[PDB]
RNA sequence: UGGAGAGUUUGAUCCUGGCUCAGGACGAACGCUGGCGGCGUGCUUAACACAUGCAAGUCGAACGGAAAGGUCUCUUCGGAGAUACUCGAGUGGCGAACGGGUGAGUAACACGUGGGUGAUCUGCCCUGCACUUCGGGAUAAGCCUGGGAAACUGGGUCUAAUACCGGAUAGGACCACGGGAUGCAUGUCUUGUGGUGGAAAGCGCUUUAGCGGUGUGGGAUGAGCCCGCGGCCUAUCAGCUUGUUGGUGGGGUGACGGCCUACCAAGGCGACGACGGGUAGCCGGCCUGAGAGGGUGUCCGGCCACACUGGGACUGAGAUACGGCCCAGACUCCUACGGGAGGCAGCAGUGGGGAAUAUUGCACAAUGGGCGCAAGCCUGAUGCAGCGACGCCGCGUG
RNA sequence: GCUCGUAGGUGGUUUGUCGCGUUGUUCGUGAAAUCUCACGGCUUAACUGUGAGCGUGCGGGCGAUACGGGCAGACUAGAGU
């Protein structure tokens, strides 16, 4: 995940894709795995919702199309990139989780997603 | 009774009966006959004349355009045929 | 089945009955099938009223009367006479 | 609530009328191929055993008698037409 | 048996013609004031979400067993004994489809009305004709284990039945052939002939304690289905339909029917308004009006539709199946993260909205309903009580 | 603005038939409460019970053709040639 690519909002926030904008973690940073920050804008919303379209939001990523290493050499690799929309205190703006989510999320220490999230991997 | 009771005789029930005219009989053993009655205005009072339509079952499809036709209502015999051919009467000049 | 209850209609200190026949899966102050009678209790002894013929038709037919309904049945005699118990009349 | 033992009694209640109603089809459609290959012999003794089956389905209250009446027409009939 | 007018155009007049008023009514609110009793009425808005308690259980006179009661029982001196009334739990039977709630949806044979059912089903009720006759296999419960945080569940034994299955015989099951009457065309009601077949169950008894079940005739009761007539606005909605219209052969239904299916025809609906849009539960009823009419569907009564939203099946005589089940969605909660539980448009009550509408009360004393042979049990139906001048009536403040 | 004309509404005199409209009687139905007359009970009324009206209608049978109407005819006045 980088600048320009685009992400399915993964909790009920009323946003549906993102685009990212910049990988937050240092400057000139290039890639956004699971467990990283996002800054992001709302590219589609439900209509009528709490997020508009244009809204300039901050997001985790939860999960990647490329696989990903762990440190007792096993992978885990989804079928699309998702993202979760929080709050300054990383917690979710959202109410609920929808589909899986990384193992890394908790070493970045995000509680409150891992525990609304239906699973975790 | 040192056996079964046969029934209780009861009146058999009338069924109505009206006359009309054939207005279609393309309809491969069914006809088409326009009935128009006259009802009085609830308001106004005057009487006024109003036309139907209905489909009657001919088992042997013989009438023409006109060939009046008094028309006794059955069970559903179709989905929306309730009447059956009784008799012809004043066939079509 | 079918029933002859009795079916109130005074106010709430004159608790009127009347005794009618009325189908059990109905409410107590419903549509009864034919009315039969009346019973007031709110007289000396009491008001009692039946009919005595539509009740033993019914009763013939298979109506099946309540507690208080028989009593009145058996006070008026009217099922004495259904039954064929001697005493015709006991009021 | 009290209702466990009710839907322990319709659970027991669909097994039998279920494999009731499937063995009377199997005779159905046994002496329907019988009907079609038209050996005329031993599909006489088929329709009995279906008629069999079908009132002693209806006299246990599986079915009703008006359906029995008609599938039995219906299996006579099919017998007599070849 | 019941019909009021007044003001207001002008320098003054008569017409036409608007606008306003005097009257009544309400499931009412507000302002002020405020004694009581009789009877009624009280979420009209958010079919918005709900803490909590109660709203459907019963039968030992169907059955296996004994958790408790008093118990004769051995006796522990605090433990024993189903054989005994009695009965936890369990099998089985019935009820649970009634009763209670809301008016959301619905312009519809939903409702009111009158017909048809030769197109029909129908437990418990009544009652005519007869039976109530033979065998088999497992299991609940209990006991021994196992899994799961729970919700729940597996393996091994074990005991019945008015539980289940298999039997002998029984015409309103069928087929073919006929007789006898009927018309309203398919037909209708009853016997005969030959070929087919279809159930029952036992239990209790102070010895006339009583209960039962089925094979079917006929009533009573409830309901399924069709038809004519009547009850909104809109054409700045003019063309609608293809299982749609009909027929044939099968399938399906308790029952007729494109209800479903395979084939054939091209038909069916529409200016008397289809199709489309807006709105709405219908009626008996309620208000106003001399009446015709205009408004309205709240108490109550009849019906219909719905039960968080949407969809579906089963049991059963009978299911929108509120307090039954399966799935999808949202919401709330527990969790060991693997998984589970839930639906007050029942009674009472809470949160929120609104100008605004009530107790987490009593009792089955009477009526109705359900379970037995009963005695008896349940019933927020019901009978009441509590709050409000909320409405009618009546009496005082001499 | 005028005219024509589709559906529709409406229609001269006279005869016969039907009796659909019309009208009469009878039967069934039109639930109860509530609306009214007359009574009865809460000290009265409100409230409630009873008898009769209401339920304007509908279905069935049995009477009439005076008018409208269906059918079968006839006339010339309408109208047309
Ligand atoms: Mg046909
Ligand atoms: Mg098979
Ligand atoms: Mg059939
Ligand atoms: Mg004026
Ligand atoms: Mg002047
Ligand atoms: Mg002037
Ligand atoms: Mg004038
Ligand atoms: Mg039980
Ligand atoms: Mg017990
Ligand atoms: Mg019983
Ligand atoms: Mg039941
Ligand atoms: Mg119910
Ligand atoms: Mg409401
Ligand atoms: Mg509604
Ligand atoms: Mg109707
Ligand atoms: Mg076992
Ligand atoms: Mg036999
Ligand atoms: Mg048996
Ligand atoms: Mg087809
Ligand atoms: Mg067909
Ligand atoms: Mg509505
Ligand atoms: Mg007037
Ligand atoms: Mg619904
Ligand atoms: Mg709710
Ligand atoms: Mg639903
Ligand atoms: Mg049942
Ligand atoms: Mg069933
Ligand atoms: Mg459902
Ligand atoms: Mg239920
Ligand atoms: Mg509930
Ligand atoms: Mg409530
Ligand atoms: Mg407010
Ligand atoms: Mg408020
Ligand atoms: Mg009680
Ligand atoms: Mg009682
Ligand atoms: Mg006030
Ligand atoms: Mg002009
Ligand atoms: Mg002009
Ligand atoms: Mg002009
Ligand atoms: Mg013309
Ligand atoms: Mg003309
Ligand atoms: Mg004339
Ligand atoms: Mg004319
Ligand atoms: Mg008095
Ligand atoms: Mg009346
Ligand atoms: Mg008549
Ligand atoms: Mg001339």
């Amino acid at each position: 995940i980088q600048q320009e690519s685009r992400l399915k909002v993964a909790d009920n926030t009323g946003a549906k894709e993102i685009l990212c904008i910049r990988v937050l973690g240092g400057s000139s940073r290039r890639y956004a795995g699971i467990g990283d920050v996002i800054v992001a804008t709302v590219k589609d919303a439900i209509p009528g919702g709490n997020v508009k379209r244009g809204d300039v939001v901050k997001a985790v990523v939860v999960r990647t199309v490329k696989e990903r290493r762990r440190p007792d050499g096993s992978y885990i690799k989804f079928d699309e990139n998702a993202a979760v929309i929080i709050k300054p205190d990383n917690d979710p703006r959202g109410t609920r989780i929808f589909g899986p989510v990384g193992r890394e999320l908790r070493e970045k220490r995000f509680m409150k997603i891992i525990s609304l999230a239906p699973e975790v991997l | 009774g040192p056996k079964h009771t046969p029934r209780t005789p009861k009146p058999r029930g009338r069924r109505k009966t009206r006359i009309g005219y054939v207005v279609s009989d393309k309809m491969q053993k069914t006809i088409v006959v326009e009935l128009e009655d006259r009802m009085r205005h609830p308001l106004y009072g005057k009487i006024i004349r109003t036309t139907k339509k209905v489909k009657a079952h001919d088992e042997d499809s013989v009438a023409g355009i006109g060939d009046r036709v008094s028309l006794m209502e059955t069970r559903p015999l179709s989905a929306t045929k309730r009447w059956r051919l009784v008799e012809i009467l004043e066939k079509a000049k | 089945a079918v029933k002859i209850k009795l079916t109130r209609l005074g106010k709430i200190r004159n608790p009127q009955y009347r005794v009618a026949v009325a189908d059990a899966r109905t409410r107590r102050d419903g549509r009864a099938i034919e009315v039969i009678g009346r019973y007031h209790p709110k007289e000396e002894p009491s008001l009692i009223e039946i009919n005595s013929e539509r009740a033993q038709y019914w009763l013939s037919v298979g109506a099946q009367p309540t507690e208080p309904v028989l009593k009145l049945l058996k006070i008026t005699g009217d099922w004495q006479k259904f039954k064929g118990l001697p005493g015709a009349q006991g009021r | 609530k009290s209702q466990q033992k009710r839907n322990r009694t319709n659970e027991r209640a669909r097994l039998r009328n279920k494999a009731v109603k499937s063995s009377l089809r199997t005779a159905v459609r046994a002496f329907r191929e019988a009907a079609h290959a038209g050996d005329k012999a031993k599909a006489a003794e088929l329709l009995a055993s279906t008629n069999r089956k079908l009132d002693k389905a209806a006299s246990k209250g599986v079915i009703h008698k008006n359906q029995a009446a008609n599938k039995k027409s219906a299996l006579a009939q099919a017998l007599n037409k070849l």
